[PDB]
């Protein structure tokens, strides 16, 4: 009996298949989150600066109140 | 670019396992000759080519 190297292909490994595809981001939907984070960013920040004004006037009031200084 | 060199050389080092099992040295082989092919493929290699290509 002769024994040589046997042939096997099975699945053929798929000859040239695309793996690159669009994922997560679509296009217009990313701008809704992108610019949406900006509008949420300013509104949250400016409310803190209005709360800073409560401290600001109260800080300068200490100088006016102190005349024996 | 640093990554694409090392990403492929892991796979490329597996390629010289085919060469070592088919001929003496790692890189250069006196394998292809005017009389066709010097030595036949061993029984282990033909299953490994399919396993690599997958």
């Amino acid at each position: 009996x002769x024994x040589x190297x046997x042939x096997x292909x099975x699945x053929x490994x798929x000859x040239x298949x695309x793996x690159x595809x669009x994922x997560x981001x679509x296009g217009y939907s990313m701008f809704a989150v992108g610019i949406g984070a900006l509008l949420f960013g300013y509104w949250s920040m400016m409310k803190w600066n209005r709360e800073r004004r409560r401290l600001q006037i109260e800080d300068f009031e200490a100088r006016i109140a102190l005349m024996p200084l | 670019a640093m990554t694409p060199f090392f990403w492929m050389f892991e796979e490329r080092e597996k390629m010289f396992e085919f060469y070592e099992r088919v001929s003496g040295a790692r890189m250069h082989a006196a394998y292809v000759r005017p009389g066709g092919v010097h030595q036949d493929l061993p029984l282990g290699l033909m299953d490994d080519i399919y396993e690599f290509s997958k």
